[PDB]
């Protein structure tokens, strides 16, 4: 089955919303350099029927998140995420760094270049969340 | 003053002025001559003194008003005491007590009382706003009791747009006076009950609930030109009174003005930021010559104009490449065409997104939805053609795979062949475009003189799909008999009719109640022909009726308030059928309760 | 034939040991609303609940005793930016927390003969809250 | 207006021939649309191709893979089962044999029905004219 | 000789020669009061023609829209000058400070409304020299009103569209027409105080680059010791004296001009941010254990408080990297932990990483009080890599 | 702060009157 209820799954996401009583974030909202701290989206609820994608190699499960601005965000569980995950998420941190020079300068900002990095968040060091739309494809 | 036997004498005059309005009807709506002895009655009781005239028309209000509901033109008995009198506030103030009173019922009654308590509401409204300077302190007492109590008897109510409607006409008479400062203490609970009630019509009612919605909440009286902090409750409307009402256009371009002319551009960019793409795309729509309107046309190029590079300093390349989804794919058959030595292959599938949209629309001829519809069952009853061959022992067949459930430990021949793979997009692409056409086959049925056929048909796709469940039945078997096999062998991959999983649920959740009358007949088909094929005891393990259950339980999960209304219909239903035996609503009671106290909680 | 309280045998504890762990002062109105309609549900059952809550009821008494002007009645959501988001739960808070000492006051040995003057110190509440506008709350 | 629109091009229909090479240089090289010239004259121009068109029963698609047919589905129980012999005393006989009868007849579908059924969307809808050009010409 | 070669070319007519028409009309009644008003249709008609102009382009935007959005620009402008005329052809009877205002707020408007930065320098320079012409226009005709007053009222702020075109080009690395329009500054020569602060500061930026140019910004600001309106402008100029004596090899000297650049105002960040640098530069030529390094992350933390909502983040990982030496002399700790000032808490998110691992790498307990002012002011950024890199560390023990 | 001053009230038109142009042989 493509798609699996969340409530059978884990009802404690499901159930959310009403038991938490103060506003949780959105993960991997502090990694984009956004100079404030007001206007980062805030999770209303996590939608229900998640996906269960399976891949080339592995499988995993992608959760939706509704956010307090009317936005879906998707996440993808890693649950066996592979202990080389720090160097990954500093090469993302490094080269999302450079994201600021490449606005300044005028002939990048032109043509409308930034480095385009993933938002990983590590949970616990076994399992990662990263972000993943559908019509995101491999070759 | 009077003394007490001139005042009964001026109560009954009244009284019998207002009675001899029957000898003047038809045998704002009134003949001449009614008009003019309303005129006269209403200019006697002008000179009489103000404290028993407000108990003249205290005591006779009930009675002129269930006149008014025979006799629609005394209602130009109440407009002419209140458009141009020396004791207008006086009547406006207990006609507004009066219409105070009768609120509580205003949506629970029919259309000719609904319209005559309407157009006493516009009455009163109008009549503040032709004397501001004379007493429009009568109306800001219950005015926000007024807004409150529609918000909350639009609830209960059987036909809630006319408190909107009533929202509607009292910000459309108001706006340039003094008294919105009482009003901004209910701002914030109004924008989000119309926010709230905005966006969770996703299947809206498609007349103009949503354009009223918007109406609503833009174009709120403020007394500051900005109208408030409660600014980003604005922007999700703006973006639809810009983009798909061309009447609220004119509207919501004013509100970008005062939000562009005074707001300092640096409190104001953040919080146009999760909708610029929007706004852009849906002002750079309004950029069309002269055959379109130049008034709605040079406001956007205003506005542009007025944002130097700000107007395009936030688009980024387009992030909304269509991908060819379901109603843009192509289904092709092979065409004998005369001039031709062999067939063609061509699609079937060109107009099926623009028969969809003629099959919605009610504006549309009946002949051009009549052949919408005949359009959209041709390509559907073609998508179930290659399946709607039976062999020759076809009941045979299905008495021993129905009576092959009961056994233990069935023997899998094992054979070592690959199978080929899905193709997850085409099979994704043709399973969203039969679930597309069966719930047109759904929709259908709220039309009349398209219902016969519709339910005709209707009923043998369900018990084909019934006939065809079986066979998922049986191939469930292949998860058991075995704990972990590998080495069988199954049919390669079809559209596996769980998709009739999808449509009832969706039937049941449609904002037309005749149409989830339909989905429960659907339900109460499916569940006598899955009793008949398998029997009472296992259709309540093995067929539709549990696995449909369980889509119910998962209704009442989902984020509006449509799809729980359509999970408490298929729960009780089903509660309804299945009383007889007691171990299906015992073995799955502790989900449905979870379901039923999660309609409560979440709502 | 079954009463309430042997309905609540095994799950009471469930029920009861977050409200009694949470001290009532940190937590958003419409919680704060909850628990105490839950006591106060648990208080009118036949003979059930009645083992040192006290902490629980001074604390409440304490809460709804003073003023509502950007003081202490709140945590995190004050109260002189938002009118009738509020004010309503509010009102809701003070007539449950009036119920509440009320259903625990009608107990004997329960309010009435602890710490001496205790009763009082809740009708002195019971007569300051009559001054309040709102006509629900009189 | 309907019936003498459709009187019109029944007409025009008629006088041309039956083949589509002479439909299709009739509406290239010989028909003059300098009258129909604000109007989507390619509407017409489908309504003549589509006249070069055989009325036939099978009409069926082939790039689909259907939902689950009986036939092979009831011939995957492989050994271990008792084959019922000729109970035919129900309700359940004869009700799987009117809805044999009752496919039978609603899944034949002509060529006819689809063509004319969307004819009538072209005067409705501009963007079935330009799906059904695209779709046609090349061919 | 500019209308014949107007309606000349005025068939077959496209935005731009509408737009030049519509300019001979606007300036017909600018310098001819009691116009014609007919200005009001032309931009009419020239709106019309760009919107179908608008509709012959596809309809998700295109580069090519962009010239039309500069052409709405343009036509709103050419209408508030419209009313800046029309303001300015009723105070004959010399009424300034009543519609004065009226001109003040227009001016306001269009100071505020100028293209994104990395727009084409053809926008830039069309937008300026028709903001030059609408400004010539009000500079006549003040003119004959000037000694009857007896500043003034004479406003000549060209050289704000001068200044701010000159920085632009220098973004658009076209340092020839950034010095060539540092000239057009003396049509009046009184020294302002904001024609003289960016005149001179887009002066000594551009003799950065090209090495062989560097002492043409050293004898133009050596030389310059009268204030320009201002005790912020010496500072910069003493800090720019600094970059240009630190570019070439000098050791000393430049630390004694970075110091009375510093010493002056303890307010401009970029000179203790170029300190920093011209420390770090003294340091490439050494092992960094050696005590120097005390004076550049002094010079950094100092460089990262007051320069905030910038990109301080290359200062931080500056800290980070030379905070990481091994010296046995505690100087390198007294230097951050004597720092009086209010650190960047919000940017040291960024490294939130770098700090957690810093806690195991030794000599580093200074990473602990950014991270104790990170938990208790942003909490939800810090809790996710807390409890990651803590089950990470507990189950290695 | 959170409020600028006035911008210029640009009056647009009620009433304009432009052709559209013929089509020509570029």
């Amino acid at each position: 089955s493509k798609k699996e209820n969340l409530e059978v799954l884990c009802p404690h996401l499901s159930n959310f919303h009403h038991q938490k009583f103060e506003d949780i974030e959105i993960p991997g909202q502090y990694l984009l350099n956004k100079d404030n701290n007001v206007h980062f989206i805030k999770i209303a609820r996590f939608l229900p029927t998640v996906d269960f994608v399976r891949g080339t190699h592995s499988s995993y499960r992608r959760l939706m998140i509704r956010g307090h601005d009317g936005s879906v965000h998707s996440f993808a569980v890693q649950y066996p995420a592979v202990r080389h995950s720090r160097r990954e998420e500093r090469m993302f941190q490094l080269y999302r760094l450079f994201n600021k020079s490449l606005s300044k300068n005028v002939e990048t900002r032109r043509r409308s270049i930034q480095f385009n990095l993933p938002i990983a968040i590590p949970l616990s060091p076994q399992v990662r969340i990263m972000n993943d739309s559908v019509s995101f494809t491999t070759l | 003053v009077f003394s007490y036997e001139e005042v009964i004498v001026f109560k009954d005059l009244f009284h019998e002025c207002i009675i001899g309005l029957k000898f003047f009807k038809d045998h704002v709506s009134a003949t001449k001559d009614a008009r003019e002895l309303m005129d006269y009655l209403a200019f006697m009781f002008m000179q009489m003194d103000n404290a028993t005239f407000n108990e003249i028309i205290e005591q006779e209000l009930p009675f002129v008003y269930e006149r008014m509901l025979e006799d629609s033109g005394l209602l130009h008995v109440a407009q002419s005491f209140l458009t141009s009198e020396i004791t207008s506030p006086n009547f406006a103030g207990i006609l507004l007590r009066f219409l105070k009173g009768k609120l509580k019922d205003l949506g629970n009654v029919d259309f000719n009382t609904s319209n005559v308590l309407i157009r006493l509401f516009k009455l009163s409204f109008m009549s503040v706003n032709l004397f501001p300077n004379i007493n429009e302190v009568v109306l800001l007492p219950h005015l926000n009791d007024l807004i409150l109590n529609s918000l909350k008897y639009s609830t209960t109510a059987e036909e809630p747009l006319v408190y909107f409607y009533l929202i509607r006409t009292l910000f459309r008479s108001i706006g340039g006076g003094r008294f919105e400062n009482l009003y901004r203490s209910i701002k914030p609970i109004l924008q989000v009950l119309l926010q709230s009630l905005n966006q969770m019509i996703l299947t809206a009612r498609l007349p103009h609930e949503r354009e009223l919605y918007v109406e609503l909440c833009i174009t709120v009286p403020v007394r500051l030109s900005v109208l408030a902090p409660y600014l980003p409750f604005l922007m999700k409307p703006l973006v639809f009174a810009l983009q798909q009402y061309p009447d609220l256009v004119s509207q919501g371009l004013r509100t970008l003005e005062l939000c562009i002319d005074n707001l300092t551009a640096e409190y104001f960019d953040p919080i146009i930021e999760p909708v610029i793409d929007d706004v852009s795309k849906a002002l750079f729509n309004l950029l069309q010559p002269q055959p379109f309107n130049h008034a709605i046309s040079h406001n956007v190029v205003r506005i542009l104009g007025k944002l130097g590079g700000r107007n395009r300093q936030f688009l980024k390349p387009p992030t909304d490449l269509t991908e060819k989804t379901e109603l843009d794919i192509d289904a092709i058959a092979d065409f004998k065409i005369n001039g031709m030595p062999e067939d063609v292959p061509l699609s079937v599938t060109p107009g099926i997104q623009s028969a969809l949209n003629i099959l919605q629309s009610y504006k549309s001829d009946i002949h051009y939805r009549k052949s919408a519809y005949k359009y959209l069952t041709c390509v559907l009853l073609l998508m179930t053609k290659s399946s709607a061959e039976f062999p020759t022992n076809y009941t045979e067949l299905l008495k021993t795979a129905v009576n092959s459930i009961k056994l233990e430990r069935i023997g899998i021949e094992k054979n070592f062949d690959l199978e080929p793979t899905v193709n997850k997009r085409d099979y994704s692409n043709q399973e969203n475009l039969f679930l597309r056409l069966l719930e047109s086959v759904f929709y259908a049925t709220s039309i009349k003189e398209l219902k016969d056929d519709a339910m005709d048909l209707l009923n043998n796709l369900l018990d084909h799909f019934c006939l065809l469940q079986v066979n998922t039945t049986l191939l469930n078997k292949r998860n058991y008999n075995g704990t972990f096999n590998i080495d069988l062998k199954n049919p390669n991959f079809m559209l596996d009719s769980s998709l009739i999983l999808d449509a009832i649920p969706f039937a049941l959740s449609y904002y037309i109640p005749e149409v989830r009358e339909v989905g429960v007949l659907a339900y109460k088909r499916i569940y006598e022909k899955s009793c008949l094929i398998y029997g009472e005891e296992l259709a309540l393990s093995h067929s539709f009726i549990p696995e449909l259950a369980k889509q119910f339980i998962h209704l009442c999960y989902d984020e509006t308030y449509y799809n729980k209304r359509g999970g408490v219909l298929g729960i009780k239903v089903l509660i309804d059928n299945v009383k007889s035996s007691s171990v299906f609503l015992k073995k799955y009671q502790y989900n449905l309760a979870n379901g039923l106290l999660f309609v409560l909680k979440d709502t | 034939g079954i009463p309430i309280v042997k309905l609540m045998d095994h799950s009471k504890q469930f029920l009861l040991s977050p409200i009694f762990a949470k001290p009532l002062r940190a937590l958003p109105f419409t919680m704060q609303i909850g628990n105490v309609d839950a006591i106060t549900f648990c208080l009118s059952l036949p003979n059930t609940f009645l083992t040192f809550n006290e902490e629980l009821f001074r604390l409440l008494q304490e809460s709804i005793v003073l003023a509502d002007a950007e003081d202490e009645s709140l945590s995190t959501n004050i109260q002189k930016t938002t009118e009738y988001s509020t004010s309503e739960q509010l009102v809701q808070l003070r007539i449950a927390c009036i119920k509440l000492l009320a259903i625990a006051l009608k107990n004997e040995e329960f309010a009435t003969a602890q710490q001496g003057n205790i009763r009082i110190r809740i009708l002195a509440v019971f007569f300051k809250t009559m001054l309040k506008t709102s006509p629900e709350i009189i | 207006d309907i019936g003498i629109r459709k009187r019109f091009m029944t007409i025009l229909d008629n006088s041309l021939e039956r083949d589509i090479k002479e439909r299709l240089y009739y509406v290239i090289r010989d028909q003059n649309w300098e009258f129909i010239a604000d109007y989507p004259w390619l509407n017409q121009a489908l309504q003549l191709l589509y006249g070069s068109f055989n009325r036939e029963k099978e009409l069926s698609l082939k790039n689909i893979y259907c939902l689950s047919p009986p036939s092979i589905l009831q011939e995957y129980l492989p050994e271990n089962a008792e084959m019922v012999t000729e109970v035919n005393d129900l309700e359940l006989s004869n009700f799987v044999k009117g809805h044999i009868a009752s496919m039978q007849g609603l899944c034949r579908i002509i060529s006819s029905d689809f063509i004319d059924s969307l004819i009538e969307i072209f005067y409705q809808d501009p963007k079935a004219i330009h799906r059904a050009w695209v779709t046609l010409f090349p061919q | 000789a500019l209308e014949q070669s107007v309606k000349s070319v005025m068939d077959v007519p496209t935005p731009r020669r509408q737009m030049f028409k519509t300019f001979l009309a606007l300036q017909n009644f600018a310098e001819s009061r009691k116009g014609d008003q007919e200005v009001r249709k032309l931009c009419d008609e020239g709106i019309q023609l760009s919107l179908i102009k608008w509709v012959s382009l596809p309809i998700r935007y295109t580069p090519a829209h962009k010239w039309l959005l500069h052409g709405f620009q343009q036509y709103m402008e050419f209408l508030e000058a419209t009313q800046i005329y029309a303001n300015l052809h009723t105070t004959t009877v010399q009424n300034l400070d009543s519609k004065a205002q009226e001109i003040k707020r227009i001016l306001q408007a269009w100071r505020d409304r100028l293209p994104n930065t990395w727009d084409d320098v053809n926008m830039w320079n069309d937008l300026v020299t028709w903001r030059q012409h609408a400004f010539q226009v009000i500079n006549n005709a003040y003119l004959p009103l000037i000694p009857a007053l007896q500043a003034y009222r004479g406003y000549h702020e060209i050289a704000w569209v001068i200044n701010r075109f000159a920085h632009v080009a220098r973004k658009h690395n076209m340092p020839d027409v950034c010095i060539s329009q540092l000239a057009r500054i003396y049509t009046l020569p009184n020294i302002e105080i904001q024609e003289a602060f960016l005149k001179l500061r887009e002066q000594a930026k551009c003799h950065y680059q090209n090495m062989n140019e560097l002492t043409t910004g050293l004898d133009v600001i050596s030389n310059t010791n009268l204030v320009y309106f201002g005790t912020v402008q010496k500072a910069e100029f003493f800090t720019l004296k600094g970059m240009f004596l630190s570019k070439l090899r000098a050791y000393e000297e430049a630390n004694q001009a970075f110091a009375t650049a510093v010493q002056i105002d303890l307010n401009l960040a970029k000179a203790w941010a170029q300190w920093g640098f011209f420390n770090d530069r003294r340091l490439s030529e050494e092992p960094n254990n050696i005590s120097f390094a005390s004076n550049a992350i002094s010079c950094y933390l100092q460089a990262a408080g007051l320069y905030k909502n910038s990109k301080i983040r290359e200062l931080l990982c500056r800290i980070l990297w030379l905070i990481s030496i091994d010296d046995a002399s505690g100087m390198l700790t007294n230097a951050f932990d004597s720092f009086r000032g209010e650190i960047p808490v919000w940017y040291w998110i960024t490294f939130i990483p770098q700090l957690l691992t810093s806690l195991s790498h030794k000599e580093a307990n200074m990473v602990r009080h950014i991270l104790i002012r990170i938990a208790k002011s942003y909490p939800q950024a810090l809790h996710f890599q807390l409890r990651t890199t803590k089950e990470d560390f507990a189950v290695i023990q | 702060a959170i409020f600028k001053q006035t911008e210029p009230a640009i009056p647009i038109s009620e009433n304009i009157s432009t052709k559209t142009p013929a089509p020509v042989a570029y």
